[PDB]
């Protein structure tokens, strides 16, 4: 049980951190107009 | 209760906290004094 | 006999849902 | 020039309120309908045939009022002013449920007069008369609840009261007597009005943010011409936004103006049809093979079994003052309750 | 013909139907359907 | 006719407030204005509950939201949570109305008379929205107001006469607190815990010295970012990843507010220790706890032993075992065992409620308290019929902590939607394109067919 | 059950048969002035415009 | 480029036959594993003691359901609100007994749908489309947190949420009814009022406009193929519309502007169904629909019902058979 | 002075009603804006120190 | 009594109204 908590943290961290850093990656700028 | 020296207010406080949403009523007739421009 | 006829019918919709997402008529701007 | 096209051509005039020939139908109907329902929720009573208050003269409020349904012992009597049983006394006439049968009746009347009122002023007009169709799903609702359902039943009684509260008791007998959440027919119209509202929503949200920049201001309502020959909104964005989120999406505007009008008609009609089955108590009350397993299987239970549990409190716990002329009485010991409630 | 103008025909009107239903609400406690 | 109308301001009566976005001295017309009506309520409401208020019924029979929050801070009130002055409920009171005016005052003058916009009169108090430097300093002043603020309740806790502890032996009363908790292992051990059963987040807070002590931190943190952002501008991947514009800055703190409106629901519904229950009424568990109680009470003074009684479903009818193993109260109220109160704490030993100790040891005030909160359980009908659904009229009560918890959520999630909103139209707005799309030069007309 | 969706084909088919001519669609060159409000004293015959 | 904005291209990227976008990086996983865990569930999972007395109720089709009476049946009354992923278990078995895939059905599904709101917005924006959809879907999404999310917290387990199934679905809404007499809260009949006239006024738009498509077909062909994907005219005569719509009713009762009728169909069901969601969320704090039991009596104060009396009589009905064995003590305080 | 506090007192809610009417008004007619800017001064100053004289004698009544 | 809280309010609440009346006699600026 130990093994599955263990690679479900790792997992929903490893989606977290995309989230993340991917929205801190000039986000605003992707967009069809204005590239800020 | 109020001490007895402000009693007479009862009423008065009795409808007082009604007046924050009379503002916003007041905004209407405004806007329709002005037409809604 | 009933269970494998429900689920059956489930399986059906799915791949019904890929057909009609993946090969659809594509709308063309004509 | 005869009478009758002089007639047609004043009944016919373009005025603030047009009145047309389906008028003569619609306008003393609809008005006696809703007359008689404010008059009855104003100021009469429904203690002869149900043991209760009914109107704000008796300090009901709005939630509460209704115009009640006449006494079982009335049958289908079509309750004349004039007939048999209130002979000609108004009091008497409000007394024994008068009101129920005259809203009902100018009321079916006054529909009628509306949806020949559709017809009449779209053939006028110059347009397909859609408008009409799609209104003969709220007749049908109408005609099925309001006189087919209690038609197959003892009496009037049974019939939806005209009040709020008065109709919610409906929706809960409807559960405790019929099933009706079990059945495809409810369910199908469910889906219909859910289905409606979703639409309804998800098309005027799409064209309120698909709008083109047709003028400069932020308010984005005055870029609006009604004679303007182009879509005020691009109905290509649109159609890439939802194939991208939800994997399909409308491309004909037709086609989904059409649907619209479908899905929620459909669903009313579906529904309508279970409505006739249960003026007949042709219910879908149960599941034979759940029964005859739970039955020889005191460890079987599901939702279904449990929802039954409900539905046998509802009918004992409600019937003695639902059905006053049944005279039920129901010994304490006998109600069904489960531990400490 | 026009002369009183709307925004106070409508001031009064309102303040006319707030006091009906006012009172409606006051009856909600008083007499009748009040429980008491 | 400085915007003011739809023709010059682009923006429609119903979105009239949008025509103040660059006319800073009008806003903080707006905003002072609106000021002073959150305080006058505060007053206006504080003096109306007072008026009404009989200090032989209890606060939550009475419909009080403000006097609860007075009485928790120590003003007013003795042993027992017990009414022994109401001078400083009037002084609250009066003291915020006369407020009010002055900030009145000040709204209107800066909304009508004062000029329309800052800038030109004065460069400390003029701003631009897209100015990250001035920004930051204003956020910073602010940060620094609200540190002084969380200290200002430290100074109540441990200068000026403490705090009301429902927590303190003999049944409650004020208290000094002298010994606050600095560690941060508890301190910010709170903010990591699960919000989930039996956790609860920082809602599980417990007692006075966790409160005082993370509002020491809280006091200092503030002032310290305050300065933080006074002396520095925002960094390249902050300025990268935020739109820097009025209605983004709105639609954050909407955001926010609207984040903290959800955990003060949740407050008021679950905590005991800063919302009292000798003030608002037991929670929803203690009312249900309280059940279990009474009739244990109940029946073991007629002859029954409680922990030997298996009820109908096999599971004791008086008590049973969590899932980990505590000794609880039985019935549906299992689900409420994470429940701590002062009543109920006594009969509490290292496996959960004692036997011997029910057997033994119950007090009447134990009794009383069960009763009375199970008769005030926080259930009852939005015209203030207290009970059940299926309860007749008769008692006038709906707990203060659903009339809190009820207006709260709802506030909460409009402030969302608001978020989404502004948030949503930020976004478009500076990428220019919240008109509406451009027929020229249709982005997704230029865009390959997916299929 | 047929009486009642019997009904809806009555509405249908009687709908058909009075507006056969706008069936596939109304006049792509109808005026304004036979919808708009005034125009005409009796609606939608043109013999009474003003 | 560099790794890094290679992938971030990707997941942005306006070319993709479904936008993945940064909430999709979210909403997937979240989404395909509820969806796996339901399907697997409803199918075979034994039986989940829902209401802790050790009383399991079958839910899935395996176990003796159909579609109608077939469920993913709440967590267990004992695990109140606790977290109760598998790894807390001791073995899978007590983890289907006990009713764990409803929490990680709905926590995951929650989930999933809240960032499904925010790729809408998402998607809005690299479109160079105005961002409101997602407000929109914002009704049904809360209404989902209501039943799933805050009725429990306010009433202390994920037993009281709502069941994942067809007839556990109603259930939970004879069961509110006892418990909160939602019938007679003013919020569900404005929920009524959005859903009702949601459909009616979706009926209405679409029989209006489809009263007024210009000639475009023959009678052989369908009216639709009239309108060709991407054409700048419209393909109906609003104008007509109105002068029928008008007429109907009269002439200010009826929209000529299309920008203030598609906005009236947008808010109308969005803010009903958000009024009916916080229907739900404040029940879920117990403060319940209007109480006039016993309301109207007369000179000597004898009752005289009402019809709130008799819909009292159902809810009694239902109070007392629900969850027939769970209670010991005479009020069912949550 | 039980009379002398609820003399301060209803004078003081008498100005603010005065004021309540008369300061927007004022403010929003630029023909007056030196007829009345010492009325606003006055009346504010009025205004205040009712509010310390019913502060001072609230102490000797209550 | 109920006569003293209503003749307040029917006071306090023409309050508001009149002040718009006035500026728009005195032709003032709303
Ligand atoms: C679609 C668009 C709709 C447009 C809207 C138009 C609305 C128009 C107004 C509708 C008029 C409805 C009046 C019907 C009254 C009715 O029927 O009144 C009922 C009476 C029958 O009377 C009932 O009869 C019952 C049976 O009695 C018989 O049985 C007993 C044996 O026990 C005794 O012997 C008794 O004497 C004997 O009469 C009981 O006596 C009831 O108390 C008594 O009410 O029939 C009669 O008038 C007539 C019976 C002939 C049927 C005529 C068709 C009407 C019904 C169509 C729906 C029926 C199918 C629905 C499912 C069912
Ligand atoms: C950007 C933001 C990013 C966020 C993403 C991550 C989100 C994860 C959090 C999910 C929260 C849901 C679970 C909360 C369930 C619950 O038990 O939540 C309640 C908990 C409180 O927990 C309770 O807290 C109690 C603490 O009191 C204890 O201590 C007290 C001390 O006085 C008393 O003694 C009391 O008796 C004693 O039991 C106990 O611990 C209970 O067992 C425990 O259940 O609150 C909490 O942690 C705080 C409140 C959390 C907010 C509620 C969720 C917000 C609602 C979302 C609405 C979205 C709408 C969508 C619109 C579309
Ligand atoms: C009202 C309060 C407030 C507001 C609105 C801001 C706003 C801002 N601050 Mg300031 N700050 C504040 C208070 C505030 N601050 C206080 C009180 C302090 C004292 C600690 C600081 C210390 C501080 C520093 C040191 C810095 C900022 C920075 C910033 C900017 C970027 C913030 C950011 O990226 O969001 C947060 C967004 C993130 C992406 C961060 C990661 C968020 C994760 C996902 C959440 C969890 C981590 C969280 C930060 C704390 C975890 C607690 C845990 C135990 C539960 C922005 C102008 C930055 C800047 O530009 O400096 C000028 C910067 O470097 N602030
Ligand atoms: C559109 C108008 C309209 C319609 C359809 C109805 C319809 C109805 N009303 Mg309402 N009513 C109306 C207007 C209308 N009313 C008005 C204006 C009032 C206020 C004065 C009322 C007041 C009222 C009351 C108080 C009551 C009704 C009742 C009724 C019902 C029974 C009527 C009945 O038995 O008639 C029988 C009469 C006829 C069918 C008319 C006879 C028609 C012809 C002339 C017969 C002879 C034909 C001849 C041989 C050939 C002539 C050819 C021609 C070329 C000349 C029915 C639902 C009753 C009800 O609802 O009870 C539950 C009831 O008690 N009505
Ligand atoms: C908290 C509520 C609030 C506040 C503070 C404001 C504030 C403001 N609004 Mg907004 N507004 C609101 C609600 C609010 N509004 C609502 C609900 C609506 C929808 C109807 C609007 C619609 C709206 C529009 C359409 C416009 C504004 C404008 C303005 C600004 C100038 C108003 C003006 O010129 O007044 C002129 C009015 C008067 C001179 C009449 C009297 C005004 C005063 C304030 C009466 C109050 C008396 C009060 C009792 C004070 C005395 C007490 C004192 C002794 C202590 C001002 C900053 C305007 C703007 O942006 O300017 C560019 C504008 O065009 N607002
Ligand atoms: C967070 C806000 C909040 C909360 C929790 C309460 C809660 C309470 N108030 Mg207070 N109150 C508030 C704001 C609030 N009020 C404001 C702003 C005012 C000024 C109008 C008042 C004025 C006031 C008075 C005058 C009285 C109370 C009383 C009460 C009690 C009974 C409420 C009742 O019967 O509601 C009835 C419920 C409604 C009318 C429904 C309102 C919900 C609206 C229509 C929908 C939400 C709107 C928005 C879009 C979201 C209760 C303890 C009473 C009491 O017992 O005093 C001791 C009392 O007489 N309050
Ligand atoms: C957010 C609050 C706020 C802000 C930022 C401003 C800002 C401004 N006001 Mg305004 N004003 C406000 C509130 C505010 N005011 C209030 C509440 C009133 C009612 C009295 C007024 C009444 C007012 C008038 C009548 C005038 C201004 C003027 C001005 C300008 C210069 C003022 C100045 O330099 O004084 C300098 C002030 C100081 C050096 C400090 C003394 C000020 C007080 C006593 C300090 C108190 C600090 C206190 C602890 C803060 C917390 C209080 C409470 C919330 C706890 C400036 C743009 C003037 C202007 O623009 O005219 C053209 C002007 O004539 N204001
Ligand atoms: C029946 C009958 C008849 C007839 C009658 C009639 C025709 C009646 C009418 C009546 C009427 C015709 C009535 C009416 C009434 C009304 C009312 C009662 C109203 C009320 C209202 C209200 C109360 C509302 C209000 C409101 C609200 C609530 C909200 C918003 C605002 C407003 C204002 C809208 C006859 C003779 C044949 C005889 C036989 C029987
Ligand atoms: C801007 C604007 C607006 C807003 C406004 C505002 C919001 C204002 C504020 C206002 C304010 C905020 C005010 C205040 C006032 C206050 C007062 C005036 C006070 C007084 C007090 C007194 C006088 C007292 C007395 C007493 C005592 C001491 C004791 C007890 C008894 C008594 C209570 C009697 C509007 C929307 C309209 C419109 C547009 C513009
Ligand atoms: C007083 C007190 C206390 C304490 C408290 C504390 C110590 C607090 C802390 C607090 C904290 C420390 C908090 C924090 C916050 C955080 C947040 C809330 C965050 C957020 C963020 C965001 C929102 C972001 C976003 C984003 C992303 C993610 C990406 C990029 C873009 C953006 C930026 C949009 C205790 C409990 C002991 C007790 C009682 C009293
Ligand atoms: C604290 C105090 C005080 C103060 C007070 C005040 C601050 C007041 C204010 C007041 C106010 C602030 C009021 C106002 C009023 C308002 C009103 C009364 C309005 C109404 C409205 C309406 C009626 C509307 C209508 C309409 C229109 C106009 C348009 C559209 C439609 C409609 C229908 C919505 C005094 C001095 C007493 C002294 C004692 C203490
Ligand atoms: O789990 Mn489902 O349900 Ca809401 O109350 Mn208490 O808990 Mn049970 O009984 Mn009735
Ligand atoms: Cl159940
Ligand atoms: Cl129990
Ligand atoms: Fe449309």
């Amino acid at each position: 049980m130990e093994t599955l908590k263990i690679t479900v943290y790792i997992v929903v961290t490893f989606f977290v951190l995309l989230f993340v850093f991917g929205f801190l990656s000039g986000d605003p700028a992707r967009n069809p107009k204005r590239k800020d | 209760k109020l001490p007895e020296a402000y009693a007479i207010f009862d009423p008065l406080v009795d409808v007082l906290p009604v007046i924050p949403v009379l503002f916003l009523a007041l905004a209407f007739v405004w806007q329709a004094a002005v037409g809604f421009r | 006999m009933e269970t494998i006829t429900y689920v059956f019918i489930f399986a059906c919709i799915i791949a019904l849902f890929f057909f009609a997402i993946f090969f659809r008529e594509p709308p063309r701007i004509t | 020039r005869g009478w009758f096209d002089i007639l047609d051509d004043w009944l016919k005039r373009d005025r603030f309120v047009f009145v047309g020939w389906s008028g003569i139908l619609l306008f003393p109907c609809a008005y006696l309908a809703l007359g008689g329902w404010l008059t009855g929720t104003t100021f009469v009573t429904s203690w002869y045939t149900h043991g209760l208050a009914s109107s704000y003269l008796e300090g009901c409020n709005f939630l509460t009022v209704a115009v009640s349904t006449p006494a079982n012992s009335m049958g289908h009597s079509l309750l004349l002013l004039w007939g048999p049983e209130a002979q000609g006394d108004f009091t008497r006439w409000c007394q024994l449920g008068g009101l129920w049968t005259f809203i009902a009746l100018h009321g079916a009347f006054g529909l009628i007069g509306f949806m020949l009122r559709q017809f009449e002023i779209a053939r006028l007009v110059g347009v397909r008369p859609y408008n009409a169709i799609a209104f003969s799903a709220p007749i049908a609702v109408f005609v099925s609840v309001f006189l087919i359902y209690p038609l197959g039943q003892s009496s009037w009684f049974f019939a939806p009261s005209f009040g709020v509260a008065a109709i919610f008791r409906f929706l809960l007998f409807f559960q405790g007597f019929h099933n009706w959440t079990l059945n495809p027919f409810h369910m199908m119209g469910v889906a219909g009005v859910l289905g409606g509202a979703l639409l309804c929503a998800i098309h005027g949200a799409t064209v309120e943010n698909t709008l083109f920049q047709d003028g400069e201001g932020a308010s984005t309502f005055r870029a609006f011409n009604p004679t303007q020959a182009e879509e005020t909104y691009s109905m290509v964005t649109a159609n890439r936004f939802w194939s991208q989120i939800f994997g399909i999406a409308f491309s004909n505007k037709r086609w989904l103006h059409f649907f619209m009008l479908f899905v929620p008609v459909t669903g009313l009609w579906m529904s309508a049809i279970g409505v006739v089955g249960l003026a007949l108590n042709l219910r879908s009350y149960d599941f034979i093979s759940q029964e005859i397993r739970a039955a020889e299987d005191p460890e079987f239970e599901t939702f279904y079994t449990k929802n039954l549990l409900l539905n046998e409190g509802i009918r004992a716990w409600m019937a003695p003052q639902d059905q006053p002329h049944e005279n039920f009485v129901f010994p304490e010991e006998v109600l069904p309750r489960g531990n400490a409630l | 013909g026009g002369r009183i103008p709307l925004w106070i025909v409508a001031t009064v009107a309102g303040m006319g139907v707030i006091v009906i239903v006012g009172l409606f609400f006051y009856g909600a406690y008083a007499g009748l359907g009040s429980s008491l | 006719a400085t915007n003011r109308d739809q023709e010059s301001s682009g923006f429609a009566w119903w979105a009239g407030n949008a025509r103040l976005i660059n006319l800073s001295g009008k806003l903080l017309g707006a905003h002072v204005a609106h000021a002073g009506l959150i305080v006058f309520w505060a007053g206006a409401m504080t003096l109306f509950e007072l008026a009404h208020f009989i200090p032989e019924k209890p606060m939550y029979e009475q419909g009080l939201i403000l006097i609860p929050h007075i009485a928790t801070l120590g003003w007013g009130v003795g042993p027992g949570g017990e009414v022994v002055d109401t001078f400083p409920f009037f002084v609250v009171g009066v003291v915020h109305l006369i407020s009010s005016a002055v900030l009145g005052f000040g709204g209107v003058y800066h909304a009508i008379r004062g000029p329309e916009t800052l800038e030109e009169y004065s460069s400390f108090f003029g701003y631009d929205w897209k100015d990250k430097n001035k920004m930051t300093t204003i956020l910073g002043f602010h940060l620094i107001v609200l540190g002084i603020g969380a200290l200002l309740l430290v100074a109540k806790a441990m200068f000026f006469g403490g705090l009301y502890d429902t927590w303190a032996p003999g049944g409650g009363d004020v208290r000094v607190i002298t010994n606050p908790t600095l560690d941060p292992r508890v301190i910010f051990g709170y903010l990591l815990k699960s919000p989930f059963g039996g956790e609860g987040w920082i809602v599980s807070v417990n007692n006075l010295e966790d409160v005082v002590g993370g509002h020491i931190w809280i006091g200092l943190i503030c002032i310290a970012g305050g300065i933080w952002h006074i002396l520095t501008t925002p960094f390249g991947w902050a300025r990268r990843a935020f739109i820097w514009s009025g209605e983004a800055y709105l639609s954050y703190s909407l955001g926010a507010l609207s984040m903290m409106g959800f955990i003060a629901t949740c407050f008021v519904w679950f905590n005991n220790t800063v919302y009292p229950s000798e003030f608002y009424g037991p929670t929803g568990p203690e009312a249900s706890q309280a059940q279990a109680m009474t009739f244990l009470i109940r029946d073991q003074k007629l002859g029954a032993n409680v922990g030997s009684a298996q009820g109908p479903t096999g599971l004791g009818k008086y008590l049973m075992r969590s899932p980990t193993g505590e000794i609880i109260f039985g019935g549906e109220t299992m689900r409420f065992w994470d429940f701590r109160g002062p009543w109920l704490e006594p009969l509490r030993g290292p496996n959960g409620l004692d036997l011997n100790k029910i057997k033994n040891d119950i007090q009447p005030w134990q009794e009383r308290r069960a009763a009375e909160y199970m008769t005030h359980a926080p259930l009852g009908s939005l015209n203030s019929v207290g009970g059940v659904a299926t309860e007749i009229n008769s008692v006038n009560f709906v707990s203060p902590r659903s009339w809190l918890a009820t207006s709260h959520f709802v506030l909460a999630f409009f402030f969302l939607v608001g978020h989404l909103w502004h948030a949503g139209r930020a976004r478009a707005a500076a990428a220019g394109f919240e008109k509406g799309i451009d027929r020229e030069s249709e982005p997704v007309l230029s865009m390959p067919s997916l299929d | 059950v047929f009486a009642l969706l019997f009904f809806f084909g009555h509405i249908w088919h009687g709908a058909r048969t009075l507006f056969r001519d706008v069936f596939s669609g109304i006049d792509p060159e109808l005026s304004p002035e036979q919808v708009e409000w005034g125009f005409y004293q009796k609606v939608g015959d043109v013999t009474t415009r003003r | 480029a560099n790794l890094w904005e290679r992938f971030c291209n990707w997941v942005t990227s306006t070319d993709n036959r479904l936008y993945v976008g940064w909430f999709g990086v979210i909403m997937i996983p979240t989404l395909l594993a509820a969806t796996i865990c339901f399907v697997i569930a409803f199918i075979a999972a034994p039986p989940v003691d829902i209401d802790g007395i050790r009383e399991p109720v079958s839910g899935s089709l395996l176990y003796g359901n159909n579609i109608i009476t077939g469920a993913v049946v709440p967590s267990s009354n004992a695990i109140g609100l606790h977290f109760y992923p598998i790894w807390e278990a001791a073995s899978l078995d007590e983890w289907l007994y006990n009713g764990g895939p409803y929490q990680l059905i709905i926590f995951h599904f929650l989930l999933g749908a809240s960032c499904y709101m925010g790729r809408q917005w998402e998607l809005s924006y690299r479109l160079g489309m105005r961002p409101w959809i997602c407000v929109a879907y914002s009704a049904p999404l809360a209404s989902a947190f209501a039943v799933f999310l805050i009725y429990p917290i306010g009433q202390g387990s994920f037993s009281d949420g709502m069941p994942l199934g067809i007839s556990g679905t109603f259930n939970f809404m004879i069961v509110f009814q006892a418990e909160h007499n939602i019938l007679m809260h003013p919020f569900h009949q404005l929920g009524v009022a959005g859903v009702f006239g949601g459909a009616l006024f979706c009926a209405m738009h679409g029989s209006l406009v489809t009263s007024s498509l210009i000639r475009e077909t023959t009678e052989t062909e369908s009216a639709n193929y009239g309108y060709k994907f991407g054409q700048e005219e419209e393909t109906y005569n609003i104008v007509a519309a109105h002068g029928y719509f008008g007429r109907l009713i009269f002439q200010y009762a009826s929209f000529n502007n299309s920008r203030s009728l598609h906005f009236f169909l947008a808010a109308w069901p969005v803010v009903g169904v958000w009024f009916t969601a916080l229907g739900i969320s404040t029940m879920a704090f117990n403060l319940n629909g209007f109480n006039f039991n016993h309301s109207v009596i007369d000179a000597k104060g004898n009752v005289i019902n009402t019809w709130a009396d008799i819909i009292n009589r159902a809810n009694l009905g239902m109070e007392v058979m629900h969850e027939r064995n769970a209670h010991n003590f005479p009020l069912d305080l949550a | 002075m039980t009379i002398l506090f609820q003399l301060a007192l209803a004078a003081l809610v008498i100005l603010s009603f005065v004021m309540v009417i008369g300061v927007p008004v004022a403010y929003a007619s630029p023909q007056d804006w030196d007829r009345s800017k010492q009325l606003i001064f006055l009346g504010s100053g009025l205004w205040i120190a009712l509010v310390l004289v019913v502060g001072v004698l609230n102490f000797f009544v209550v | 009594e109920v006569i003293a809280q209503l003749t307040m309010i029917a006071m306090i609440g023409i309050a508001g109204p009149m002040i718009i009346f006035l500026l728009a006699v005195r032709r003032g600026n709303l």
